[PDB]
C-alpha cells in the first residue's frame, strides 16, 4: 500500500521485530522493510534541480 | 527536498579572509593614507 518514487539502497539502520517503516524529523518515509526477505533498504529521492 | 534548493554565496571564506588580511596590512603599514589615495 506505501506508493513512492526513488532510490533503494542498503542501509545500517537496526529495526525492531515489529516495525515496518520509518520517518524522519520532517515525517517523510526513508526506510522500509522488505516483507519477502526482510532486509533493511533506505529511501532516497531522485535527483532534480 | 519537495522543491526547496539552497543557492551557494558569491564569495567563499578564503577570499573575505584575503580581503580582511588586506585592509590589516593597509592599516598597519600606512593608517589613513590608503583610504583617500
Amino acid at each position: 500500500g506505501l506508493t513512492g518514487t526513488g532510490v533503494l539502497t542498503k542501509s545500517n539502520k537496526k529495526f525492531l521485530p515489529f516495525q515496518q517503516f520509518g520517518r524522519d524529523i520532517v515525517d517523510t518515509t526513508d526506510a522500509v522493510r522488505d516483507p519477502q526477505t526482510l532486509e533493511i533498504l533506505d529511501i532516497t529521492p531522485c535527483s532534480f534541480g | 527536498f519537495n522543491g526547496l534548493t539552497v543557492l551557494p554565496p558569491l564569495l567563499t571564506d578564503e577570499m573575505i579572509a584575503q580581503y580582511t588580511s588586506a585592509l590589516l596590512a593597509g592599516t598597519i603599514t600606512s593608517g589613513w593614507t590608503f583610504g583617500a589615495g
